[PDB]
């Protein structure tokens, strides 16, 4: 057939480009970052209305500082988050603190081109990786199978990726609050997303330094939702 | 610098044949003849010494190979292949059964561990089967006279006579014709070197010809004298002459 | 050893040996998981192409993980075995080290770990295995019913189906399962679990088979009779 | 390097088939019939030959019927150095377990672990699976007499009556037809060379091409008897039913 | 056709790499011969130096295995080398393991082996030579033992290898047929020297000076190559008579 | 063709496909600039960004005190080469007592991407590095390609665009190289080399990316309101 | 881990298993079960070195559990034996050899028999009609060479037992603080928590 | 038999002030009744604002201290030249120390 | 057909596809020559000038193993780094177990053994140089070139790369003009010459010489660079021959 790590002409690896096919394909995650806090918001996307939706779990705790949001091959993300945990509890045992948000997410981005002819292929899912600490603050990071990450002020992946960042361009600023940001995120969610947006299809999340990382309750999530029907009602 | 070969080589096609097997066979069709007989109180096991030139000295190229004292082996298909088979059941004789028990193991078992390293190399990574069918002649205390074929699958068969290689068809069946259950040895011999003469083209005497019996004990043979038990080989290989004078009885 | 990367991403992103597998999940025969407010049933089908079969001695298509826990499945027969291997291993080594059974949640978890591995590990195939996890926590009277697939994705389901016609048989269960108020007995849920098997089945008793588990280690197989009286019941029912 | 030959035998096709599973089967079809008989007093294990020649040796010879331990057999459909290969595994396996629990084998343990063997070969390691269905007859103190079967997949059933090998379509339909449940050992008998007669591709039934066994509980004072038949207890078993 | 690639049979029962690999011995363009006397064996084999700014000395195809082997190869350097190497190595671990000389033909059938599981062994290449080992041993006496990319093997009364092999075995066994002897019915291995380049000027019909050749002799407990001078010297000889 | 499925196989004209395609990611990454004088050497790096909210992809690397890189290409291989250098760099400095020297830094690199060249399985590294450093004989520049081919040099550039660079710089190159005791200048002239390979983007604030090592300069990155100087 | 005995009677067998855990000059426990139930008619009591008892009788009970669920039937008590023996033969000659003595209390339910097997850490087996680990035997064997009968009820075994722990209350130096004892019959295994 | 420890003496001494802190060593290094040096430094400048000196047998001692001295160039590497905390870097070094258990570092450890 | 597309395999002809396509690597790089003379040998190469940036005598392409034996190659620069790896590993260990340092025929063999196991398997690539190779041992001087192949001879005058038609006609002059022998310090000026003259084949970009050598009288029998006056009386006399 052909080499698993093989150059294409125009210098890409197949296996990897093909990776970021397959998370076109996934449920849409959207991240805004704030001075307050940041904000990761989840579409669920069940295949039957029999599955039981809170068992969907697409956004998950790293440790208390750093949350995480997926979008592609979710299986393939289990291995990701369980090295991210113990490369957290890690540091902790072997410094006495807190792992910085951008060494964490390098040490994920480690395992990406780790494969061959090691695991066989690349991972087919993509994260957000938001947390806080008291070097560089509030940080949000796009962790690919490429092995590259970058950071984001606000960041979509999957599905309605491209039309979410477009609108994520015109509407974050520096000086946004932590209620704006879950608002909007809300909002553009309920825009992609192929079925209407309500607490038991979508999910959201934040980290904040008091809190820490907390996933919100259906009960939360419905009032935010309401609160958003009547502001763009307002005008 | 690495053995990737970690795959099979053989495999089942969509009709259910495992190709190299067939292909291993139709090698063991090209070579030259060879063929086994087994009377009441001996076996013959006989072929062709074809020379593949007349400067080379045929003496030195032994188609027929002692396994143990009590068994022995002949062959068609390709000779190298052959070579390393006769190594290898040699030593797996001391190893898998001498060095355990004290004995030398019944020929059926030691067919069943050569037939075992031939289906190896039908199944295990980055191997080819081996290219030869071998006919296996023996003797034990339990089981008695035996005479077993062993084709590149590792499939095993016990024969009263048979015939491998070119002419085997037409061997087949003039050992079906002569063939009884009261035939002594010097009768099996006779029947052997009848048989083999047909299949053969150019001279037939006791330089072109190898032949050999697993028959009585030769404790002539044996090397030493002092342990009653010990009464010698029944494997014995006929000489160039005492070929040539069963042919004059012919 | 034989290293050969067999799952790999094709040019549109999918991972043909994954999809192939469920395609043997396809194939297999329908397996059905129903749970009442008190209760779950496990549900699946015989195929009577094969009769003269000694059904004493022949693997049952559900299995015990534990004591509390059920496998049943969809896709090779051969290939359920390692992960039922590996799932009752696995029961054990949690009591031995936690001094507590797993939740279905966890040993859910772990076989769909399991399963997720084999689609990025070098010289292996998928498991051409759907399978339905079913039982109760250790002190714990919620229902419980998750589902696993081979690419190592899971979730838990009200009711669900897997197999050859489980579109038809999900089909039956979204019209007919209500989340408000699911079937209160035993009875009731049987009746609704031999009700979707009787839409795909198309014969009698002997080609549906049904486990009941209850809360606190208490699970039963119900017979050829106990099932048949049930199929008696639902069709005297129906003409009308 | 070396992927460019490799055959990739441990993968789904797009229908979700195991090619080389498939295949194996293929090539056992062709391989000559086996069939096991199970009744209340006993197990019926009969097979026919495929290479009749009349020089071949008979009384010494075994390509179809081996013995795995003193209460369970197997009969062989497919390629016999394969089958040898997992005979001899099973034969250890059965003195492992002796071994360690000072009680024989249950024969769904054994059939199990032979079927896992023959599973692993399937989805990893990239060789190619063993061409070989067996007929495990057997008997243990928990489910009495048992009749399994296992092919190159790894999947075993237990069954009342089965064949494998050639012409299995035919043979199940004629075992379907005259099996009944409170069946014995001397009607099986009959039953499964009676089977074998009508689905044989060769002109005649006869005992030069039959390798014949049965598992008994009438041994002296409720023991089980395994009788591998020779060539002359065949060929009276032959006239005693009304076949030659 | 991936068959014809590695070491698998083809559908007429052939393995078309070792056939290939055959073809590899005759690249060089180079003959040899050899043949036994009472006492000795000798070896021939042509010397071909085409290019001036070559070192001569250093151009062979001749190995001095142990003291009592010698072996001439049919084939590219490179293969014959590795043989070379393999060979050496492989007598010196006999001696130790068994505490006696490794005979010619023990180690052409070792080295024969060796060439068998390249035959049946898909990473491995067959070597594109043929391997023409030759002492006069202490139980068998003078002998020529040769090996293939086939792993075949077999003693030898005499033998040639090369392009024009034929032309020189045909001239050998015509020889032979009229003296009715296994052997060159000669007390000293300076005429059968002479006796071998005879044969080989009359065979392939063509002279030779003290460059064209290369010659191997073979005693009782030693193997040696002649010099250039030595050439000559035998050389003169055949001229003479 | 048929000659670029694996970098074991040589085409009919004696190439490496697989190789020549890992050279061809390079001249797809973002331009970075080489220089230097006898007391100092310069780094200077354009950094790209994926979009307007994103940050801008990291360009420069440090090794050790006297010896850094910058990039251009996949940076995940660059990150396996540049802590290659780190430890070698490392291991020199705790067994020795020895700063490594900068020729032998690239010898090092050299041969670590051979070796996935000439063997099965592996692939060749997907990106192209500018290694700056002062030891025991001055100032240095060096210029490594994934084909294993390194190269000392007065100046370069590599990446998109980069051919304009270093013409400037071939021009330059009798200006620079006397540039001596005087950071800035160099620096200036850097700035400037890297300002030929731009096209539609201009230099801004969160755009550049600078490093510098010299006599008494420890290798040290500038980024962010520190380049708007040299803006 | 000091006394354990086991006695075999018509119908049950019963093991009584002292509660001391002593550490060098402190008694840290005294009501310490030094027992676990490896199937429903299946009770394994143990004695040896501290940390390994433990460890070693989990294992096994793991073990058996595991072949219970994968067979959904249950080992007779001889077959149990045989595994714990073998694990034992096994674990003496390892680095590390498990310091564990062990008797096996099971009910037979195929054979309808109580059935008691005393092995030691070397992995030494012997069926008994009542047998002890440590310095235990030294007082109680000849006791019940004396009172002991084979077709004695479950009742008249607990007596025979109560006489073999006031004699080593009377004669043993170590305070062993009592026995839980425990019947294992054809209704299973249960507790006797008065004693 | 091969005895890999020795005594090379010496001693050290840490003071903790309001904004400050001092750690002090003598320079002497010996062997039984040999002075092996006057002036051989003990106490080391490990950067980030950490002062350290592993007393005790000064091979294992130097061994330390260059593998925490190592251990702070790998932290600025690995997290961004973020600077090490005494805290921090107290922890690391016990993971140092516990490192070699079965077979000890033989030093008296201050920073 | 697809013969030429594993390396190891034979053709029909015999040949190893691979390994002669390696040979086009070797034809495509730069002109490296050698040349034995009466108590050593001199090795030259032809560094093409890519750009004015290139730091002038940096670049240094010929390099040394043990102190006694240098080596030079043309083709991919990588491979031939590998090789002298290698070449350095074998004599350490010659020298490790046996004390004296390895003869250069014994260490032509070490290195024609490596490059021949690499058109053993088709999991490696052949060697993608031509290397020349010598210096002086207890037997004198001798030179050698090594083939991708495995193949290698001993030579009185050896080159390969871009030029080697033009450099084997000049080499083949000096061996009938000096059947008595060449000198050490007359090699160095023809080693100028020679490569000055093939540079006619690399003609478009200007060049830089570089030479080295192995004498018994000139440098000890150790492997040295021809530095400074030496070399520009070596550029001066190629200068003066080409006008
Ligand atoms: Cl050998
Ligand atoms: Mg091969």
């Amino acid at each position: 057939d052909r080499g698993v790590s093989t150059f294409s002409p125009e210098g890409r690896l197949f296996q990897v480009e093909y990776s970021l096919e397959a998370i076109k394909l996934g449920s849409t995650a959207i991240g805004i970052a704030t001075k307050e806090g940041v904000v990761l918001g989840v579409e669920k996307r069940a295949t039957s209305p029999l599955l039981e939706s809170d068992s969907i779990e697409k956004i998950v705790e790293i440790d208390r500082h750093i949350g995480c949001a997926m979008s592609g091959l979710t299986a393939d993300a289990r291995s990701m988050i369980e090295h991210a945990r113990t490369a957290a509890v890690t540091h902790n045992l072997y410094y006495d603190e807190d792992i910085n948000v951008e060494s964490l997410t390098q040490s994920v981005c480690d395992l990406a081109l780790r494969f061959g002819e090691l695991m066989s292929r690349p991972f087919g899912v993509a994260l957000l990786i938001a947390g806080h600490d008291a070097d560089d603050g509030y940080q949000l990071f796009h962790a690919e199978p490429s092995g590259t990450f970058y950071r984001y002020n606000a960041k979509a992946i999957g599905s309605g990726s491209e039309g979410a960042q477009a609108e994520l361009l015109n509407e974050w600023h520096s000086s946004l609050t932590l209620k704006e940001a879950e608002l909007l995120v809300l909002k553009i969610l309920k825009q992609v997303m192929e079925e209407k947006l309500d607490e038991n299809n979508a999910q959201l999340s934040c980290i904040t330094k008091q809190d820490g990382f907390k996933i919100y309750d259906n009960e939360k999530t419905a009032e935010l939702i309401k609160e958003l029907k009547e502001k763009e009602a307002a005008e | 610098m690495t053995d990737r070969y970690s795959f099979s080589l053989t495999t089942f096609s969509p009709s259910g044949k495992l190709g190299q097997i067939d292909y291993a066979l139709t090698a063991v069709k090209q070579g030259v003849t060879s063929l086994g007989i087994k009377a009441t109180n001996g076996v013959v096991i006989a072929t062709e010494k074809k020379s593949s030139s007349p400067l080379a000295m045929s003496e030195t190229l032994s188609k027929v190979s002692l396994l143990t004292p009590d068994i022995g082996a002949v062959y068609s298909g390709m000779g190298p292949d052959y070579r390393v088979l006769v190594d290898k059941s040699r030593k797996v004789a001391h190893t898998s059964y001498k060095r355990i028990y004290g004995e030398y193991p019944p020929t059926k078992l030691l067919v069943s561990e050569v037939a075992k390293i031939m289906q190896e190399a039908t199944q295990s990574g980055g191997v080819r089967p081996f290219g030869v069918s071998l006919l296996i002649a023996g003797h034990d205390e339990f089981n008695g006279f035996s005479l077993y074929q062993v084709d590149p699958s590792g499939s095993y068969f016990p024969w009263k006579a048979t015939a491998i290689g070119k002419g085997s068809v037409a061997a087949k069946t003039f050992l079906e014709k002569r063939w009884n259950d009261e035939l002594e040895l010097e009768d099996a011999i006779h029947i052997a070197l009848l048989t083999l003469k047909e299949s053969v083209e150019g001279e037939f005497n006791g330089d072109t010809i190898e032949l050999a019996i697993i028959g009585d004990e030769n404790p002539d043979l044996l090397g030493y004298t002092g342990i009653p038990t010990d009464k010698g080989p029944r494997f014995r290989k006929l000489t160039s002459q005492e070929i040539n004078d069963r042919l004059e009885a012919l | 050893g034989y290293d050969r990367a067999l799952s790999i991403f094709s040019p549109d992103g999918h991972i043909f040996q994954v999809e192939y597998a469920l395609e043997a999940v396809k194939r297999g025969t329908c397996a059905v998981g129903v749970k009442g407010k008190n209760c779950v049933v496990l549900g699946c089908e015989r195929r009577s192409t094969l009769k003269l079969q000694d059904t004493r001695i022949t693997p049952s298509k559900v299995s015990k993980i534990d004591s509390h826990v059920v496998l049943s499945f969809s896709g090779l027969n051969a290939d359920s075995r390692i992960l039922i291997e590996k799932a009752r291993v696995e029961a054990q080594s949690h009591r031995l080290t936690l001094e507590d059974p797993v939740t279905v949640e966890y040993l859910t978890r772990y076989v769909a770990g399991v399963q997720q591995r084999y689609t990025q590990s070098g010289g292996v195939r998928p498991f051409g295995v759907s399978t339905l996890i079913a039982g109760f926590d250790p002190r714990d009277d919620e229902p419980k019913l998750y589902q696993t697939e081979p690419s190592g994705i899971y979730s838990s389901w009200s009711a669900q189906t897997i197999g050859r016609n489980s579109k038809t048989v999900r089909e039956f269960l979204e019209k007919n399962y209500d989340r408000k108020e699911p079937p209160a007995t035993v009875e009731e849920c049987v009746k609704l679990t031999v009700r979707s098997l009787l839409e795909v089945v198309q014969t009698g008793a002997k080609n549906i088979e049904i486990t009941v588990v209850k809360p606190d280690s208490d699970i039963v197989a119900l017979s050829s009779e106990e099932i048949n009286q049930y199929v008696t019941q639902i069709e005297q029912e129906k003409q009308e | 390097g070396s992927r460019r030959y490799d055959s990739r035998t441990t993968i789904f096709s797009p229908e979700g088939r195991l090619y080389q599973v498939e295949y194996a089967l293929e090539s056992i079809s062709h391989a000559g019939t086996a069939i096991g008989i199970m009744a209340s007093d006993g197990i019926v294990l009969a097979a026919e030959r495929k290479v009749t020649s009349t020089l071949l040796e008979q009384d010494t010879s075994t390509e179809k019927l081996y013995k795995l331990n003193d209460k369970i057999a197997v009969a062989v459909a497919g390629l016999t150095a394969d089958a040898e290969i997992l005979i001899n595994t099973a034969r250890i396996h059965a003195q492992n377990y002796l071994k360690t629990y000072n009680e024989d084998i249950p024969v769904e343990i054994l059939v199990r672990r032979l079927s896992d063997i023959k599973q692993g070969y399937t989805q990893h390691g990239g060789l190619r699976p063993f061409g070989v269905s067996f007929i495990y007859a057997g008997y243990d103190d928990r489910y009495g007499y048992q009749l399994y079967t296992s092919n190159p997949s790894g999947n075993y059933t237990g069954w009342k009556a089965i064949s494998v090998g050639a012409n299995t379509s035919a043979a199940q339909t004629l075992l379907q037809m005259d099996y009944k449940d409170d069946m014995k050992v001397d009607d099986a008998i009959e039953l499964a060379l009676k089977t074998l007669s009508k689905t044989t591709d060769s002109s005649a039934l006869t005992y030069d091409r039959l390798e014949f066994a049965t598992i008994r509980k009438g041994a002296n004072d409720g023991e089980v008897y395994q009788k591998i038949f020779k060539p002359q207890e065949i060929k009276d078993i032959l006239v005693k039913t009304g076949i030659t | 056709g991936y068959d014809r690639h590695i070491t698998i049979f083809s559908p007429e029962g052939r393995l078309y790499q070792v056939e290939y690999a055959f073809k590899a011995t005759n690249q060089t363009n180079i003959n040899s011969l050899a043949v036994r006397g009472k006492d000795c064996t000798v070896v021939i084999s042509q010397k071909k130096v085409p290019d001036k700014l070559l070192d001569p000395t250093t151009v062979s195809y001749i190995f001095c295995i142990s003291r009592t082997i010698g072996m001439v190869v049919n084939g590219p350097i490179p293969d014959a080398r590795n043989a070379a190497l393999r060979a050496k190595a492989e007598a010196a671990e006999f001696r130790y393991k068994y505490g006696y000389d490794m005979p010619c033909d023990v180690l052409a059938k070792r080295m024969a082996n060796l060439s068998q599981i390249y035959t049946q062994r898909a990473y491995m290449r067959p070597l594109g030579v043929i391997l023409t080992f030759v002492s006069v041993d202490e139980e068998l006496g003078p002998s020529i033992y040769k090996t293939d990319p086939a792993g075949y093997y077999v003693g030898y009364k005499a033998t040639a290898t090369g392009p024009k092999q034929q032309e020189i075995t045909t001239n050998l066994e015509n020889h032979f047929k009229k003296s009715k002897i296994d052997h060159i019915n000669e007390e000293s291995w300076e005429k059968v020297v002479e006796f071998a380049i005879t044969h080989m000027i009359d065979a392939l019909g063509t002279e030779f000076s003290k460059n064209d050749l290369e010659v191997g002799v073979a005693t009782k407990d030693k193997f040696f190559t002649l010099s250039a001078e030595n050439i000559e010297e035998r050389l003169v000889a055949i001229a003479e008579q | 063709n048929n000659y670029d499925g694996d970098t074991v196989t040589f085409s009919p004209t004696g190439r490496l496909f697989q190789v020549e395609y890992a050279l061809e990611a390079i001249k797809q990454g973002s331009v970075t600039v080489g220089l230097r004088s006898n007391t100092h050497a310069v780094l200077v790096a354009l950094k790209r960004n994926a979009d307007e909210l994103s940050s801008y992809q990291k360009k420069i690397i440090k090794c050790d005190e006297h010896m850094g890189l910058s990039l251009a290409g996949l940076a995940p291989d660059a990150r396996v080469l540049s802590n290659y250098l780190r430890q070698q760099c490392n291991y020199s400095s705790l067994v020795f007592n020895r700063k490594l020297a900068v020729e032998r830094a690239g010898h090092l690199l050299c041969d670590k991407a051979q070796k996935n060249t000439q063997s099965y399985g592996g692939r060749p590294y997907g990106v192209g590095l500018l290694i700056i450093g002062y030891d025991k004989s001055g100032a240095h520049l060096l210029e490594f390609q994934p084909s294993g081919n390194v190269t000392e040099l007065y100046g370069t550039a590599i990446g998109a665009r980069s051919q304009g660079a270093k013409t400037y710089l071939e021009r330059t190159l009798d200006t620079f190289i006397k540039i001596d005791g005087n950071p800035d200048e160099l620096i200036k002239a850097g700035v400037e080399a890297i300002s030929q390979s731009l096209r539609d983007e201009s230099l801004t604030v969160d755009n550049l990316s600078i490093a510098i090592v010299g006599k008494d300069t420890p290798f040290t990155i500038y980024d962010g309101e520190a380049v708007a100087k040299y803006i | 881990m000091d006394i354990i005995l086991g006695i075999r009677v018509q119908d049950s067998v019963i093991l009584a298993s002292s509660k001391a855990v002593t550490r060098g000059i402190s008694v840290l426990k005294d009501s310490d079960d030094k027992t676990r139930q490896l199937s429903p008619h299946t009770l394994m009591s143990f004695a040896g070195e501290a940390g390994d008892t433990v460890q070693f009788a989990e294992y096994i009970q793991a073990n058996i559990q595991l072949y219970s669920i994968r067979e959904d039937y249950e080992l007779s008590p001889q077959a149990v034996s045989s595994f714990v023996r073998q694990e034992l033969a096994k674990s003496i000659r390892s680095r590390r050899p498990y310091q564990v003595n062990v008797l096996i209390g099971g009910y037979d339910k195929k054979k309808n028999k109580p059935e008691l097997y005393q092995i030691d850490y070397l992995g030494t087996k012997v069926e008994l009609p009542y047998g002890a680990h440590g310095y235990s035997g030294f007082y109680t064997f000849s006791l019940l060479d004396h009172h002991y009968r084979p077709d004695m009820t479950t009742e008249e075994g607990l007596d025979l037992l109560k006489l073999c722990v006031q004699e080593l209350e009377k004669r043993m130096p170590m305070d062993f603080k009592g026995v839980i004892v425990k019947i294992v019959d054809k209704d299973g295994i249960r507790q006797v928590d008065d004693f | 038999q091969f005895n890999p420890y020795g005594d090379n003496g010496g001693t050290i001494l840490g003071i903790a002030g309001e904004d400050f802190a001092v750690l002090a060593g003598d320079t002497r290094n010996i062997t039984d009744y040999s002075i092996n040096s006057r002036y051989e430094p003990k106490v080391f400048d490990c950067g980030d604002n950490i002062v350290m000196s592993a007393n005790g047998f000064a091979a294992d001692g130097d061994a330390l201290v260059k593998r925490f001295k190592n251990s702070v160039k790998w932290y600025h590497f690995d997290h961004n030249d973020k600077k090490l905390s005494i805290n921090s870097a107290a922890r690391n070094i016990q993971h140092l120390l516990y490192g070699k258990r079965f077979f000890p570092y033989y030093v008296h450890t201050i920073i | 057909t697809g013969y030429d597309l594993s390396n190891s395999v034979f053709s029909p002809d015999g040949r190893n596809f691979q390994v002669e396509y390696a040979v086009k690597a070797v034809e495509n790089g730069t002109t490296s020559i050698g040349i034995k003379c009466n108590d050593g040998v001199v090795f030259a190469v032809e560094k093409l000038i890519t750009s004015k940036l290139l730091v002038p005598q940096k670049n240094v392409k010929i390099q040394v193993v043990d102190r006694h034996i240098g080596c030079v190659y043309s083709g991919l620069i990588p491979d031939g780094r590998h090789l002298v790896n290698r070449g350095r590993e074998e004599a350490a260990s010659f020298k490790k177990l046996y004390k004296t340092p390895i003869p250069i025929p014994a260490f032509a063999d070490r290195l024609g053994q490596y490059v021949q196991a690499h058109t053993l398997y088709n999991s490696v690539r052949p060697f993608g140089v031509s290397t020349i190779f010598g210096g002086v041992d207890k037997n004198g001087a001798h030179l050698y070139m090594l083939e991708p192949s495995g193949s290698y001879w001993g030579y009185k005058g050896a080159a390969t790369g871009k030029g080697r038609q033009s450099a084997k006609a000049e080499l083949e002059k000096l061996v009938d003009h000096h059947p008595e022998g060449l000198s050490a310090r007359e090699a160095v000026k023809q080693a100028a010459k020679i490569i000055y003259l093939a540079h006619e084949d690399n003609k478009e970009k200007d060049f830089e010489l570089e030479i080295s050598w192995c004498s018994l009288s000139e440098t000890n029998g150790l492997h040295k660079f021809v530095k400074g006056d030496l070399l520009q009386e070596a550029i001066d006399f190629a200068q003066k021959e080409i006008n």
